[PDB]
C-alpha cells in the first residue's frame, strides 16, 4: 500500500526548466522525508539529497547544489523536483525514494520519469494500416497490423476497436533507430470476423496526436 | 570504489545464485543494503545486510532472498533462482562525513538465469502498405512472440542473402510468461520491388527461424 507515483517522461532542450513531481499514498506523507536519485544513461544510481516533509528543509549532495529544487505541496501529499538551466548530462531517469523504518534511507521508490535534454523536435508519427490482400481462405485466422513509424519522443498507446477487440493483439515495444522510434500492433481475427466487421487501430502519441485508421482490404 | 560489483553474472535456473558487493577498507564493517531493479517497475528494496550476516529483508521479497557476509564482502543469496528474479542487482551504503550523510550505490550486477526451457519463437511479416509505397517508402515489418527466454538475434536477408539498414529491439516482456520482439527494415518503394524476396532470420539461444516476403506477391 505504500506508493510514489511519478509524472510522465520529459523532452526539454537544453537551457529549459523541468519539474517533475511524486505522488505518495499508504502513509502519513509528513512523516518520512522524500530523497531523489538520479539514474543517467550508463551510469549507476546517484542519490542527489533529500527534503524533510515536515519542516520543509532540503538537504542537497555537492553534485546539485546551485540549479536543483525539491519542493512540496503536502496538502496533496507530492514532492516536485525542479531542475533548472537544463544541461546535457541531467538527462536521466529521476527517482523519488522515501525511507523507513530502522534508519532505512530507500525502503519504497516510485517508478522514475525520464527527463530528456535534446535539441531534437517532437515528431508526431506516420501510421499505415497492414491487412492482407483480400479476404483469406474459408477456416483461417488473419492477422492484420498497424505500422507506427517515425516519432519522438516515447511514447505511443495503440488500441483496436477502441480497446473493446484484445484477445488479438500484441503490441511490440518500440525500435530506435537514425532519431526517431518505430512500433507495431498486430491483431489475429477470424476469416469469418474481417473484413464483414470493422477492425481499427487507434494510436495515440501525446504529443498531441491520435490517429485512427480501418483496416481494410489492398 | 567505496562499493565494488561486477557488472554482470549468470546462474542455472534452480541452482544456487550468489552475488558479491565489496565495501572499501574504510567501510569494511559497514551494513549495506540490496535493492533489485527491474525494467518499467519501481527499484525494489530487497534487504538489509549486516557485517555478522544478520539480515532482515523487505516487502514483497521471497524467502528465496537470504545474505551473508565475510570480512568487507556482503553476498546476496537466491535459493533456486528464478527468471523472475533476472533484474539489476544494486548494494548501497550510508554513511556520515562531517555532520553530513552520504548514500552510494554500486554499479549494479545484471543477472541473468540461463538453462531456461525454450518455447520457439513465432514471427509474422508484413509487406510495405499501399499507403507507404506511394510516398514511395517501403518499411518491411518483422514481429516475433511467444518465445523464452529473453533474448533473439534478428537479420534481413535480400533475395537470400544478408544486409544492415534494419535495426530491433531488446526482447522482452517479462510478464505473462513470454516474450516480445520486433525488426524493421527501412527500404524505398524501388528497392522492395527490385528483389525477389527479403527475408526476416531470428536466432534464439542459437535456433534460427526465418519467414519472407516477396514483391511479386502484391
Amino acid at each position: 500500500q505504500i506508493q510514489l507515483v511519478q509524472s510522465g517522461p520529459e523532452l526539454k532542450k537544453p537551457g529549459e526548466t523541468v519539474k517533475i513531481s511524486c505522488k505518495a499514498s499508504g502513509y502519513t506523507f509528513t512523516t518520512y522525508g522524500m530523497s531523489w536519485v538520479k539514474q543517467a544513461p550508463g551510469k549507476g544510481f546517484e542519490w542527489m539529497g533529500w527534503i524533510n516533509t515536515y519542516s520543509g528543509v532540503p538537504t542537497y549532495v555537492d553534485d546539485f547544489k546551485g540549479r536543483f529544487a525539491f519542493s512540496l505541496e503536502t496538502s496533496a501529499s507530492t514532492a516536485y523536483l525542479q531542475i533548472n538551466n537544463l544541461k546535457n548530462e541531467d538527462t536521466a531517469v529521476y527517482f523519488c525514494a522515501r525511507g523507513g523504518n530502522n534508519f532505512l534511507w530507500f525502503a519504497y521508490w516510485g517508478q522514475g520519469t525520464l527527463v530528456t535534454v535534446s535539441a531534437a523536435k517532437t515528431t508526431p508519427p506516420s501510421v499505415y494500416p497492414l491487412a492482407p490482400g483480400s479476404a483469406a481462405q474459408t477456416n483461417s485466422m488473419v492477422t492484420l497490423g498497424c505500422l507506427v513509424k517515425g516519432y519522438f519522443p516515447e511514447p505511443v498507446t495503440v488500441t483496436w476497436n477502441s480497446g473493446s477487440l484484445s484477445s488479438g493483439v500484441h503490441t511490440f515495444p518500440a525500435v530506435l533507430q537514425s532519431d526517431l522510434y518505430t512500433l507495431s500492433s498486430s491483431v489475429t481475427v477470424p476469416s469469418s470476423t474481417w473484413p464483414s466487421q470493422t477492425v481499427t487501430c487507434n494510436v495515440a502519441h501525446p504529443a498531441s496526436s491520435t490517429k485512427v485508421d480501418k483496416k481494410i482490404v489492398p | 570504489l567505496v562499493l565494488t560489483q561486477s557488472s554482470s553474472a549468470s546462474f542455472s535456473l534452480g541452482a544456487s545464485a550468489k552475488l558479491t558487493c565489496t565495501l572499501n577498507s574504510q567501510h569494511s564493517t559497514y551494513t549495506i543494503e540490496w535493492y533489485q531493479q527491474q525494467p518499467l517497475k519501481p527499484p525494489k528494496y530487497v534487504m538489509e545486510l549486516k557485517k555478522d550476516g544478520s539480515h532482515s529483508t523487505g516487502d514483497g521479497i521471497p524467502d528465496r532472498f537470504s545474505g551473508s557476509s565475510s570480512g568487507a564482502d556482503r553476498y546476496l543469496l537466491i535459493s533456486n533462482i528464478q527468471p523472475e528474479d533476472e533484474a539489476i542487482y544494486i548494494c548501497g551504503v550510508g554513511d556520515t562525513i562531517k555532520e553530513q550523510f552520504v548514500y552510494v550505490f554500486g554499479g549494479g550486477t545484471k543477472v541473468t538465469v540461463l538453462g531456461q526451457p525454450k518455447s520457439t519463437p513465432t514471427l509474422t511479416v508484413f509487406p510495405p502498405s499501399s499507403e507507404e509505397l506511394k510516398e514511395n517508402k517501403a518499411t518491411l515489418v518483422c514481429l516475433i512472440s511467444n518465445f523464452s527466454p529473453s533474448g533473439v538475434t534478428v537479420a534481413w536477408k535480400a533475395n537470400g542473402t544478408p544486409i544492415t539498414q534494419g535495426v530491433d529491439t531488446s526482447n522482452p516482456t517479462k510478464k505473462g510468461n513470454k516474450f516480445m520482439a520486433s525488426s524493421f527494415l527501412h527500404l524505398t518503394s524501388d528497392q522492395w520491388r527490385s528483389h525477389q524476396s527479403f527475408t526476416c532470420q531470428v536466432t534464439h539461444e542459437g535456433d534460427t527461424v526465418e519467414k519472407s516476403l516477396s514483391p511479386a506477391l502484391r
